[PDB]
This record gives structure tokens, C-alpha cells and sequence, in this order.
């Protein structure tokens, strides 16, 4: 039991505790690690290598699944409206709430003994871990419906199975341009943005689509925006009472708090009008993950940094160097270098002191220790990382929106009014949302304006 | 692998027709560089008491944790151009690329 047990056995490479730890006093514990599955296991000859269980693609298998089985348990089989099944016991002020898992050890059942409330399903099996995560599953389910719902009075003649893969194709393009369009130019900076993702051309074939490795350990680098604290706001944009500041160590498979707590609209309102933590240098990441990480349904709490230089050693990733080298970066041989590149000496001095040399520092340190690029969230190494593989899903992607024979040239001009607060005005009791761009708008009421003046998704040219 | 579809597979199987396991459910990831592993095909670095990697001991993650990450929370700096619906769209987005699975 790698949950219980200290010894490192095999498929446990538990985490050692180091002298004078602020936490564990105990050096003989350890944060607990499952090593991940292997692709061919038992092997002398393969070189180790880990297991994508999802589809790569944006294609919102969060939402439907990345198995047929699941697939299948998620959608209302009851009729033929094509839609996603939704919670039978609850609702959210008479809308729709995820069904519930019909899980055996159920981790949601120990935030709130009394409560009783398990953990939600979902096309993703993480859709509880914390509730503004199972707030955005619950919107893109709503969403599914209510597209389905508004293509069945368009076309009375098409079937389930017909609403459902119109709606899924609908949902997934939504996906793509709320990610290319907002989310990614925020992530990069314009400068990465044109380097990593020019103007889309054409499918192509011999583009690879696949997740590479070392991207599930860069994209962690989500982990530095992560606030200390839930917030739940009222209609008027006003600290939810009691409790609108949540600790992080208290809403972690908390799924009771979105049936009994005011639903997800209090939820997606403190997403908006609330800013995320800004990474830098001197404060890359809380401890609400760095110490109290699942500390209410776990033997101790975790640490979500550690975690994860311990999971890129558990997947052979090679260090700092050897990743700024594959970017065509320059690569820091010593503490003087490292300095530079940094620019900041005080953070080289510390990285070198744990490590000796720049080639061992381990991709996640190496990645978020770096100064940010011009209104982007990450530096060079983890733009290069993770444009690189967005790049590889939009060009790889057969089924990308933009592509010819996907949707109709009137279908496209349609789907280019989408966005995300508009998504929030039409599954919601949400009158007031974030002007566009939504991840930069985070002041009420500056940054906010009236669902009246969001133009909606025009469904017309969907007409058979 | 079907001539000609209208709609994506769940599994994500066939999207690419040449090689149709690209991009779909339950494989391998791809690599962009050779893996670096004590033994030089599955023992992590850090693994083996004593065995230094490239010349230097390995640090324990939980020390690099300590040593560089950990900050006051009072301390806290505000992103005052994004949003924790920034932060939230990037675990979304994330859920929707990969999981890597335990036993
Ligand atoms: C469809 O996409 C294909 C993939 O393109 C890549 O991915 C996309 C997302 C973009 O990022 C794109 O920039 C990427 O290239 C694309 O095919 C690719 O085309 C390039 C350019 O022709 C090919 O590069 C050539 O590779 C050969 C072979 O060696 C390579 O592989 C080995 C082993 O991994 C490495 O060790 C090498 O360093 C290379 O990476 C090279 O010999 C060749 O270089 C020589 O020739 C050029 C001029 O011809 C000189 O400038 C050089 O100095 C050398 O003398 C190129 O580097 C790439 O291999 C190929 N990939 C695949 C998978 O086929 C395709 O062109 C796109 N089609 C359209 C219409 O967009
Ligand atoms: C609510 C905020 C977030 C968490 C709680 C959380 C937790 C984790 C954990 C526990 C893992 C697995 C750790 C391990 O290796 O043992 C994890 C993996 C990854 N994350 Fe985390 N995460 C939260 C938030 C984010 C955000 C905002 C991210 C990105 C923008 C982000 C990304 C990821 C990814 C991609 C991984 C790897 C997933 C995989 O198994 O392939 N996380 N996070
Ligand atoms: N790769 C990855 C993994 C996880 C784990 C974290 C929890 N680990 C243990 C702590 C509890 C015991 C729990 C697992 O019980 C669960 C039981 C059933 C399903 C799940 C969780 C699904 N699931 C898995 C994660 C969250 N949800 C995660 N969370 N956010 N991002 C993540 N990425
Ligand atoms: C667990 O959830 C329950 C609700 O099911 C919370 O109980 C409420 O607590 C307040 C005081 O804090 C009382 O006024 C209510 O009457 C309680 N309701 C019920 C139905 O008992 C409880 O606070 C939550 N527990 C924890 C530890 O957060
Ligand atoms: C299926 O759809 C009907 C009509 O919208 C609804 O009343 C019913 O609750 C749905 N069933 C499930 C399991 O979601
Ligand atoms: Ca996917
Ligand atoms: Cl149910
Ligand atoms: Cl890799």
C-alpha cells in the first residue's frame, strides 16, 4: 500500500522527508507517490515509458469521455434528444448538476462526514478534485443540452444519435477557440504566440497529435496561478457569507459544497472578479498545495511541487539543459549562467545549491523559475513546451474547427461569435459577466458588462 | 479505419488515418527527448541512495519544495491582468489532453 507504506517497493517511490522539514518532523515518513503505469510492463529491453488514458486532441473528452463504455453511461439514453445525463437527486436552482459517480471508495464522502454528497461524473475522472473544476464541467454540460435542445426545434427529423454528435461537435469547437483565441496568446505572450502558432493553414497528416511526455509535467505550471482560497460571490459581485473565502485544503473533493453551498453560479462569479496569483521568482506556489494538499482525505498533506519533480523523475524526463538545448536556448553551465538567464541571482545561488548543476534541475523548478515573457505567464523553456505541442493538436487534428469539411464556411462565421462569458449568460443565473477578454477581466465592475450585449451562438446554418 | 466520417471517434482512434492510434485514448506518450533513468531503462533518479546523476547528488523533491517554493502566504502578489477563471481554464484544458495513470 503506497498510501501506508515509507518502503520504496515497487509501484512505490515514495517521497523522502529532508532535516529541519517546516511540516514533517518525522524523518521516518514520507509523502506517498504510486509510480506511474508503464507502457509495457516488466521489460528489460523497452526504455520506460508512461500512458496517456485520454484522447489528445481538444476535442472536450472531459466532457464525453475517451472510452466507449463511459462514453455511452454518460449520455440520457431515456429518449432522443441526444443529451448528456444529469444529476436525478439535485439541481442548481432548477438546472442541471452532473450525475453523481457510483464509486465504491468514494474520496468526496470524507470532506463532509454528514453531508454525504460523492463525487460527480464526468468525461474526466478528476471532475471533483476542486469545485470551481466541477463548476466548469457542469457549464459545458448545460451547454451540450442546451444545444441539443435548440438543434432538435431546428431539425425535428434528426435522431439521439444525430443531436448528440451536432451538440459534441459544437462543444469541442467551443473548446478550440476559447483555448486558441484567449487562453493560449495569455499563456504565451504575443511573441511565443507567433513563433509556436502561426496563422492556421490546413490539415496536415504527418503532423504528430500525440501528448509528449514532458508536456504533463510544463503544463503544471498552472500550479504558481493557484489561489490560497475558494471565493464565492453573490448577485451583486459581494463576498458570499458565511465563508466566501474557502481554504484550498478545505474544498478538495468537496463536492457537497456546489449541492448545499449555493451551486456553481457563486463559484464562477469569484473565478471571474477575483485575480489569479501571479508567479514570481521569490513566489512560485501556495501552501494550501505545497503542505495541505487532499490533507482531509489523506494520512498526511501533500505537496503538489515536490509531487511533481518527483513525477518527472518517475517518467525519465531529462533536466533543465537538455529541454533548453531541444528549444534552442542557451544552456547555463554554472551558477554565474544560470544568473543571467534567470536574471536573478538570488534564485540561480538556491537552484545550484539543491542541484550542482543546471543540466539536473528538474523541468517543472527549471520551468516556473524562469522571468516571463511580455504579457505571457511562463519563460522561454515552458513557451517553447507547450507551443510546441498546441501547435502539434491544431495541425495534427483532422477534426480541428478551421478545417475544410468539418463545418460549412456560414457554420465557422457562426462559431467565431462563441466565447466563454457568453457560455457562463446562457447556463447560468449569471445577468452580469466578464467583458472579453475573459482570463485577463478580473474587477467588478470594471471588467464586467450585461449578457444583453453578448451577441449569441447564431444556430441558422445548421438548418437541414 | 472508415473511407470518409463526419464525426470524431470517442476514443480518438482513426483521426489520424496513416497511423490511426495518434492522438487516441490508452497509448504510449510520444517523447521528444530519450529518457534518463538510474539504470538507463526504469529506475527514477533519486531511487538508489548514493547513485549521483550526471556528477551531482540528487536533491529530494521535498527539499527543492522547501528550499525554493515555499513562500508566505501573507505575501501573496495579485495578478492585476488575470483572472482565476485563467488559472481554472488551464486545469479544464489540461483534463481534456492528458492523465497519466497509477496502479
Ligand atoms: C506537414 O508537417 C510535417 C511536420 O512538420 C513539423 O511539425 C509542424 C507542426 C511544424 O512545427 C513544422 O515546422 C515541423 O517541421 C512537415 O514535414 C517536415 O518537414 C521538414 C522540412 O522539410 C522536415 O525536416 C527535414 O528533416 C530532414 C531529416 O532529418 C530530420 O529528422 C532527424 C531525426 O529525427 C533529425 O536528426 C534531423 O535534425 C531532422 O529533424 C533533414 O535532412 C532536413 O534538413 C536538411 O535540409 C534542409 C533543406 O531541405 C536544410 O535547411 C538543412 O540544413 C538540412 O540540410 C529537414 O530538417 C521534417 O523532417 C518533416 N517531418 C515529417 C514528420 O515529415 C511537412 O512539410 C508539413 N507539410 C505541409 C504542406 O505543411
Ligand atoms: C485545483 C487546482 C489543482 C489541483 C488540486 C491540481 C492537482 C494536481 C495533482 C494532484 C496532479 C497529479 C500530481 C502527481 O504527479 O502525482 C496534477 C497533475 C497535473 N496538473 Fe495540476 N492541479 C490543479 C491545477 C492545475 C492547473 C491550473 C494546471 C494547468 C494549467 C494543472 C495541470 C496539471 C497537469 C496537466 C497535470 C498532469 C496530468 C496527467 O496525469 O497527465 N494543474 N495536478
Ligand atoms: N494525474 C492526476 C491525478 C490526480 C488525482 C489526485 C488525488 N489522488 C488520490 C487521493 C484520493 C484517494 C483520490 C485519489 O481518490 C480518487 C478515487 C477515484 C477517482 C479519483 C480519485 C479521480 N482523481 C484522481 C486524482 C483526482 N481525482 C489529480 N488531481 N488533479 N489533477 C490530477 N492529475
Ligand atoms: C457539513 O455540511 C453540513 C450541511 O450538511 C454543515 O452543517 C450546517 O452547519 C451550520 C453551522 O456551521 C448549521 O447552522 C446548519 O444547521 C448545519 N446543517 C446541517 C444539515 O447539519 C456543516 O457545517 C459542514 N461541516 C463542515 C465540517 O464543514
Ligand atoms: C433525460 O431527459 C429528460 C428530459 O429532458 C429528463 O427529464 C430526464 O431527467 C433525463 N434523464 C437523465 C438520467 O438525465
Ligand atoms: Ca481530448
Ligand atoms: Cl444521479
Ligand atoms: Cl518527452
Amino acid at each position: 500500500n503506497c498510501e501506508t507504506s515509507c518502503v520504496q517497493q515497487p509501484p512505490c517511490f515514495p517521497l523522502k522527508i529532508p532535516p529541519n522539514d517546516p511540516r514533517i518532523k518525522n524523518q521516518a515518513d514520507c509523502i506517498p507517490f504510486f509510480r506511474s503505469c508503464p507502457a509495457c510492463p516488466g521489460s528489460n529491453i523497452t526504455i520506460r515509458n508512461q500512458i496517456n488514458a485520454l484522447t489528445s486532441f481538444v476535442d472536450a473528452s472531459m466532457v464525453y469521455g475517451s472510452e466507449e463504455p463511459l462514453a455511452r453511461n454518460l449520455r440520457n439514453m431515456s429518449n432522443q434528444l441526444g443529451l448528456l445525463a444529469v444529476n436525478q437527486r439535485f439541481q442548481d436552482n432548477g438546472r442541471a448538476l452532473l450525475p453523481f459517480d457510483n464509486l465504491h471508495d468514494d474520496p468526496c464522502l470524507l470532506t463532509n462526514r454528514s453531508a454525504r454528497i460523492p463525487c460527480f461524473l464526468a468525461g474526466d475522472t478528476r471532475s471533483s478534485e476542486m469545485p470551481e473544476l466541477t463548476s466548469m464541467h457542469t457549464l459545458l454540460l448545460r451547454e451540450h443540452n442546451r444545444l441539443a435542445t435548440e438543434l432538435k426545434s431546428l431539425n425535428p427529423r434528426w435522431d439521439g444519435e444525430r443531436l448528440y454528435q451536432e451538440a459534441r461537435k459544437i462543444v469541442g469547437a467551443m473548446v478550440q477557440i476559447i483555448t486558441y483565441r484567449d487562453y493560449l496568446p495569455l499563456v504565451l505572450g504575443p511573441t511565443a504566440m507567433r513563433k509556436y502558432l502561426p496563422t492556421y493553414r490546413s490539415y496536415n497528416d504527418s503532423v504528430d497529435p500525440r501528448i509528449a511526455n514532458v508536456f504533463t509535467n510544463a503544463f503544471r505550471y498552472g500550479h504558481t496561478l493557484i489561489q490560497p482560497f475558494m471565493f464565492r460571490l453573490d448577485n451583486r459581485y459581494q463576498p458570499m457569507e458565511p465563508n466566501p473565502r474557502v481554504p484550498l485544503s478545505r474544498v478538495f473533493f468537496a463536492s457537497w459544497r456546489v449541492v448545499l453551498e449555493g451551486g456553481i453560479d457563486p463559484i464562477l462569479r469569484g473565478l471571474m472578479a477575483t485575480p489569479a496569483k501571479l508567479n514570481r521568482q521569490n513566489q512560485i506556489a501556495v501552501d494550501e498545495i505545497r503542505e495541505r494538499l487532499f490533507e482531509q482525505v489523506m494520512r498526511i498533506g501533500l505537496d503538489l511541487p515536490a509531487l511533481n519533480m518527483q513525477r518527472s523523475r518517475d517518467h525519465g524526463l531529462p533536466g533543465y539543459n537538455a529541454w533548453r538545448r531541444f528549444c534552442g536556448l542557451p544552456q547555463p553551465e554554472t551558477v554565474g549562467q544560470l544568473g543571467t538567464v534567470l536574471r536573478n541571482l538570488k534564485l540561480a545561488r538556491k537552484l545550484m545549491e539543491q542541484y550542482g548543476t543546471p543540466n539536473n534541475i528538474d523541468i517543472w523548478m527549471g520551468g516556473v523559475s524562469e522571468p516571463l515573457k511580455r504579457k505571457g505567464r511562463v519563460g522561454p523553456l515552458l513557451a517553447c513546451i507547450i507551443g510546441t505541442q498546441f501547435r502539434k493538436l491544431r495541425d495534427g487534428d483532422r477534426f480541428w474547427w478551421e478545417n475544410e469539411g468539418v463545418f460549412s464556411m456560414q457554420q465557422r462565421q457562426a462559431l467565431a461569435q462563441i466565447s466563454l462569458p457568453r457560455i457562463i449568460c446562457d447556463n447560468t443565473g449569471i445577468t452580469t459577466v466578464s467583458k472579453n477578454n475573459i482570463f485577463m477581466s478580473n474587477s467588478y465592475p470594471r471588467d464586467f458588462v450585461n449578457c444583453s450585449t453578448l451577441p449569441a451562438l447564431n444556430l441558422a446554418s445548421w438548418r437541414e | 479505419c472508415p473511407e470518409q466520417d463526419k464525426y470524431r471517434t470517442i476514443t480518438g482512434m482513426c483521426n489520424n488515418r496513416r497511423s490511426p492510434t495518434l492522438g487516441a485514448s490508452n497509448r504510449a506518450f510520444v517523447r521528444w527527448l530519450p529518457a534518463e533513468y538510474e539504470d538507463g531503462f526504469s529506475l527514477p533518479y533519486g531511487w538508489t541512495p548514493g547513485v549521483k546523476r550526471n556528477g551531482f547528488p540528487v536533491a529530494l523533491a521535498r527539499a527543492v519544495s522547501n528550499e525554493i517554493v515555499r513562500f508566505p502566504t501573507d505575501q501573496l502578489t495579485p495578478d492585476q491582468e488575470r483572472s482565476l477563471m485563467f488559472m481554472q481554464w488551464g486545469q479544464l484544458l489540461d483534463h481534456d489532453l492528458d492523465f497519466t495513470p497509477e496502479p
